[PDB]
């Protein structure tokens, strides 16, 4: 039921011959799998953490410099010294300037003259790396079990609803999980942790108690100053003349003066990273992946022999329509004949009793031997008017609904959800409610050879150079002379303008 | 100094990035800042363009060129 | 944020500007480091270049306002 | 004398027939002038001052937010409305999350937010306007009176030598002074305080202790939050959206985060403005020149009608060359004749002894009566061998000379010199050791509206622009169909590229 | 009489109305002025000297290394660190070895090693800097005197022989001494000491108590370690790595090895520099030249007023023959004339006793009193036979006299030691033996042109190149007869052979 | 290391310079030692100098001109 109020919400419809189906997990989704005679269950990848992480490198983005200190050689008497050069904590500079009799010395022209400051850092950012067998993804099942509405966003004593949810934690080492549903069976999951988001050209940036996923090479071309992730100490801070400035006044004197905090230069640079946060030692993440394989064949409905309920039912809340276009109706019944099976149609005409609309709750029950007991079931009602059946009898109550919208319009927004879906997620888009095939395979195989065609070509460009290019690309294809490259370069500046304008 | 720029990890995951709400105000505000602050180079662009330009859409690509060039100095 | 850069103020006095030393590396860096770092946007640049330009100082123009426009993002 | 250790100098040989001439002095530079009858005088600006500058915007670089608050409403129920979104201290932004039976809603879809949270300065850089009424420069004019060569940067008990040193400050209330030189009669200068450097179009920028001098349409570009006027406590800012960022992860909440101190991103971003100092409250300026006509008829030699010396004077020194050519030569004389005339000769031919070179310092004088007392004379040697000869009879001394180069060299790089005035200071520089003339006048004025055109054209380019733009107006110069406009194209973009590979 | 041995010897005939003349003395030469009515003269320039040199840098040839030490990193865990590294008197480098589970590393690949070792200087060569104004050339002067044979090389006493010997000291605040030569009067020298040998182009290199004159960019391409002539009690090691080599050994070691002693090295690097020598703190030069100029017209001829010497003479050696042609004639005289003119001729035929060489003692006499009394004079005797007659009345002795070649063959030979004499000095020597004149000038001012455009084109070229280079120049003149092109590429050719085939 | 080679003083003062007995040894010896052990090299630059040459004179320059580079690896 964690899956109601989400607005990135799919629905697999488990093919009923086999009883696998590869499913993809993403931070800001969820998946509702509904097979034949077994319990609709909600899957949400919740939180992907990352431990035993090595520092790589730090870098400066605040100094400060003291002890500044000058001195000067007469023209053609060599370069000065002072002995602050050879100190490593020091950052010094040479440069000319003018002597004559007037400064001291015996000739005219261009002296020599060192500046010496000492260097010292204030604040640091460091940077991490993470490898991805000590990943740990968290993964939350809920079942369809007929709990009330006030148990969708509740984790109170969730320790003890051992039947309706399960936390499933996935590493490397433990790819493979047997879960245990009590009286709903098992599932079996079989993921694939090592090959989700691509942690292997990502650091972890910690700046002042934030944390962002960076690329490898923009890490290495910051250009401040910077020491190894390696302990000690004291540190010896390369390229500190990256935070400090010398000048000369006139060819008369040279100072030394530090450059102001990088904090908000950083934050500016950072501007297309990945946020983070942090748990202690770990990484917490909220964005990426994970591919599994479900194996439901063990489970099976609990009360699928129960006996129909006798007393009357009544509408505890008026009955929703959720954004997908399903619908949540909470009922409350009175009489106490133990779990027993809640009887509910939904028809186009109560004539006729015909049902016209499905249930996304399969089996729905009181779950309570108890006098006036909420439950809550979830059904998919056809498109037009309707009516909610419930009951037997001469307390039969009714409701009547109405549901907007069209097939034509449900089937263009599934069209545009696999594009965006393909669109994030490549050639893995194809094994979602994938059971196989020769077609999935074709599919999966030429989108991988695209796919590495057009990373090689246009990976490095951003919204302002994809519109560019593509427009362009689309006037060559418009006066191409022949065929085949007149429709290929304007696909290619179509996908670039597509991409460009994309959101999310 | 002058720090890199992290390239766009949007439509890599679900997530926004770290400041997505500017990802276009960026470049357009800049653009346009220093074409208002500087309007004799347009004329110079337009010059240099249809000079070397032959037929008119390339004219028109060359001066584009040029006043995208211009305002990052690249 | 995107702040602006200020105009150079060399050959307005005798004396030196602010951060004068590094009036070079910043332009030459960034754009040394794009262009190794995106090999297939010069096969791209190329391609386009010479399908725009028709002699052959056009396509090469186009080449180069094309791979200065790219790193430097405009 | 102040002029002689000097890299960058000029030599004004003062117009023979008349009396006024027109210099340009400089902040890095000095001028020498001499005239036929008259002793030679070194004109040096040190200091531009600014008072009483007009406060004109102060922007924030580094912020705080407190007082987070934020208001929710279910979906179809208007836009959330908090009451901080009427205070102005109170920075504010509207999202959309995800709503529904679980969030306490009693539908589902996107449901409005907005969060607010209290805006506050900490620190924050100011902008200052400068008056052509509030400059004030100061002007240092010295005498080539035969003072010895410890008294060339020696300012000890300069409030004394009220005859070889004289202090200036030329204000617009006040742009023509007299300066009285004891007996060598007094000068008279009429300067221009109102037209040396555009202050016009420049700002007085202040942050955290360091000061620029910046363009008007740049500081008017910065993206802070800002504000008019004075600055006093709890002030008010506009565009707080500048600094603080508002995100809804996964459209689940709204969190807003205040970006980091941009002291260093400012820094960054004045990469090409001009340095500046304080004093107090008062802008001080060490850049920027400044036009004045000389009048020098009350100006006379003194001690022209003494007496030859007859003692034996020895060298003091060595006589050493400066980096323009000349010489400087210290002598001592033994000999009690009183204030005497300095019997020296330079020639570059023993047998005829006649005169080569020319003197800087006009009518070298012993200037004491005491037993040993020391002199220095500033000579312009002539190229190749000469001899400087020094007394009379048999007690005379000799010093051999030897100056490299030719008079070519040295017309090259006058012209060089020339050329950089140029390029520096536009059609001022027609102003430069000018005695009238309608030449100079047409000159001037060509330059003036050239440089006018050029500037409105390629007003603000960095050397790569430059280079680029010159390069393809050399080759559309190339290919041009004849002349007229070739050579038009070709002068332009060599133009552009001497501007950006020149130096300082 | 101390330039007869020497066989790099010139001759200035002196003009006969003109009293002063133009030489240039070198150290490898000598010098005999002879004019018409007064005593011959021999110069020598012995020694130069240069005084208050500054120390400019000091290289290390042999060096030390110690304390080797090493630290490694598992792979993606940044670079490897030693807290060495922080300090400036070590040496560090930084490579990749290989990393996996045997070596105590979790991941396999590449991991990153850092190798210190403490540098240390053993032996160091040193350059300083020469002040043309700190240069003191030391002249000798000799008077043909008649003193006896045994006075050529003889310096026993020379000190009190204040007649006939002479030491001049000159400086560049000393140009001109005038030299009292007793009873022969005296003469005055006006010399060049600023311009003899470009010392503004060398630096005074010492390494183990031997020196040199080098270049200066020889000297400031030298690639070992350095610091600053300006010294200070521990000096910084610049380049350290010049000594040090890190090897990486089958990328499981990284190691540090010191290469040898680069005595030898430099040795051959400086192969075609200049020797010196050294006194105390002041550098000895015997090469290069000092042009001067002679006045005579205090210079007189003692004892042309003594009667014939009445007694008998003998040949107390026989006369020999020197290089150049000339004859020493050394006699004995028997008598107590006192000092008496000694009657000579030098004939070819003895029936008309016409004189037909003339003499280079001018006024030979007896110098001494006494009974047995030695002297010397030196003759140029004419080509062919003829008679060297010494005496009076009967008694008078005779010398037969062959002097083999003819006036052409020394015509060829002058011819040939001017040709050197250009090739050596440049347009100096158009001031060799000078009394002025418009030929003199225009050819001087011809071959200073000249000799710029040459020293500009094949300035630093080896023989090797200059006779490649010569044998294409030729060759491309031979075939090409354009308008005045050929004869200009082969008389280049020529000149760089023969400038190839030279010999010091 | 390669320390640098002193430029001739030969011809600047009637001196002889530091080991001007050595002079033409320093060169000839090492050129001929390298010609004669790689004769090999003698027939490459043979064929090269004539595939490039046109006139007689023009092949003999490329083949000693080649015959040179080779031991002074330059
Ligand atoms: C519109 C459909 C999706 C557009 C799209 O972006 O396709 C993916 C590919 C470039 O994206 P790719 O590198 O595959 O991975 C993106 C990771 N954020 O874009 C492409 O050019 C490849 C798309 C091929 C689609 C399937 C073809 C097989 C039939
Ligand atoms: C090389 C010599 C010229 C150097 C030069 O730049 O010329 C001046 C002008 C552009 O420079 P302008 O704007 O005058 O002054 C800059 C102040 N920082 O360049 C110009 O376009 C105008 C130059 C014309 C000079 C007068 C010629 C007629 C006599
Ligand atoms: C044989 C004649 C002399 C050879 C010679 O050296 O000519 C001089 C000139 C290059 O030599 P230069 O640099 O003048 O002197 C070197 C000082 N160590 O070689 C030249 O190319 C200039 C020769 C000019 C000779 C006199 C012409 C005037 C008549
Ligand atoms: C949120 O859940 C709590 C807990 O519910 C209990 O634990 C669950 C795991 C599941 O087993 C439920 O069926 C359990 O009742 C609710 O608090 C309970 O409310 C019931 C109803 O009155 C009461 O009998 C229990 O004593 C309560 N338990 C506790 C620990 O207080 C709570 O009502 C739920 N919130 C909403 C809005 O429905
Ligand atoms: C720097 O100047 C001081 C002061 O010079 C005096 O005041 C000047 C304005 C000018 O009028 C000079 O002629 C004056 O002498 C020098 O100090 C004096 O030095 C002289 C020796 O030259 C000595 O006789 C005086 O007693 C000194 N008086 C004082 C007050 O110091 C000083 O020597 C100068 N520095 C150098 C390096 O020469
Ligand atoms: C080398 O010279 C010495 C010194 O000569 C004396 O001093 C000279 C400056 C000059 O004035 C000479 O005329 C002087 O005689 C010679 O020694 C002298 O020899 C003479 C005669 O043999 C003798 O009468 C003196 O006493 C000697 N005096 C001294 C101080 O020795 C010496 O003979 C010369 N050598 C040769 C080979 O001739």
């Amino acid at each position: 039921i964690r899956c109601i109020g989400i607005g990135n919400r799919d629905f697999i419809e488990g093919m009923s011959g086999g009883t696998w189906v590869d499913i993809v997990l993403e931070h800001g989704g969820c998946v509702t799998v509904m097979s034949n005679n077994k319990p609709t269950l909600d899957f949400e990848l919740v939180t992907t953490t990352a431990s035993n992480m090595a520092e790589v490198r730090s870098y400066c983005y605040e100094a400060n410099i003291s002890e500044m200190a000058s001195d000067s050689r007469c023209p053609t008497q060599g370069e000065a010294y002072l002995d602050k050069m050879a100190d490593s904590q020091f950052v010094c500079k040479r440069g000319y300037v003018d002597r004559g009799w007037g400064n001291g010395c015996g000739l005219f022209g261009k002296g020599s003259i060192v500046t010496c400051a000492k260097f010292t850092c204030v604040k640091k950012l460091t940077g991490k790396s993470i490898q991805p067998e000590n990943l740990e993804y968290r993964v939350l099942v809920s079942v369809h079990a007929s709990q009330h509405g006030g148990m969708i966003n509740n984790d109170t004593n969730h320790q003890h609803d051992k039947e309706n949810r399960a936390r499933i934690d996935i590493t490397a080492s433990a790819p493979r999980v047997e879960v245990e549903l009590g009286s709903f069976g098992s599932i079996s999951m079989e993921c694939e942790p090592r090959s989700g988001l691509n942690f292997g050209d990502l650091y972890y940036l910690t700046m002042n108690n934030k944390h962002w996923l960076v690329n490898r090479d923009w890490f290495h071309d910051l250009s401040l100053p910077w020491h190894t992730g390696a302990t000690s100490n004291n540190h010896h801070w390369n390229n500190k003349e990256a935070l400090v400035e010398f000048r000369e006044a006139h060819a008369k004197k040279q100072t030394a003066v530090v450059l102001g905090s990088q904090e908000g230069a950083v934050h500016a640079a950072l501007a297309g990273a990945l946020e983070a946060e942090s748990d202690g030692h770990k990484a917490t993440i909220y964005s990426g992946h994970l591919k599994c394989r479900l194996k439901l064949d063990k489970l099976r409905l609990k009360g699928m022999s129960y006996a129909l309920c006798t007393g009357a039912f009544t509408f505890a809340r008026t009955p929703s329509e959720t954004i997908h276009g399903t619908a949540t109706v909470e009922l409350q019944y009175a009489g106490e004949d133990g779990p027993c099976k809640v009887p509910i149609v939904i028809t186009s005409d109560t004539n006729s009793m015909a049902s016209t609309g499905r249930l996304i709750t399969a089996n729905p029950v009181v779950t309570e031997s108890g006098a006036n007991s909420k439950m809550m079931v979830e059904i998919d009602p056809p498109f037009g008017d309707s009516y909610i059946i419930v009951g037997t009898g001469t307390t039969k109550i009714t409701h009547h609904w109405h549901r907007a919208g069209s097939s034509i319009g449900r089937a263009f927004e599934a069209t545009m959800r696999g594009a965006k879906r393909m669109a994030v997620l490549g050639d893995t888009a194809w094994d979602f409610g994938s059971v196989g095939g020769m077609f999935n395979s074709v599919g999966k195989f030429v989108h991988q050879v695209f796919g590495s065609a057009f990373k090689a070509l246009f990976g490095g460009m951003s919204w302002f150079t994809q519109l560019l290019i593509g427009f362009l690309l689309i006037w060559m294809g418009l006066n191409a002379r022949g065929g085949t490259v007149a429709m290929s370069f304007m696909g290619i500046g179509a996908m670039l303008i597509f991409l460009a304008t994309s959101v999310s | 100094i002058t720090l890199p720029s992290h390239a766009s990890q949007k439509l890599e995951t679900r997530s926004s990035t770290w400041l997505e709400s500017r990802e276009y105000s960026k470049y357009l505000i800049k653009v346009e800042n220093w074409i208002l602050r500087n309007p004799g180079y347009a004329l110079v662009a337009a010059v240099i363009g249809w000079t070397l330009g032959s037929s008119r859409s390339q004219k028109i690509i060359f001066v584009t060129l040029l006043m995208l060039v211009a305002p990052a100095y690249s």
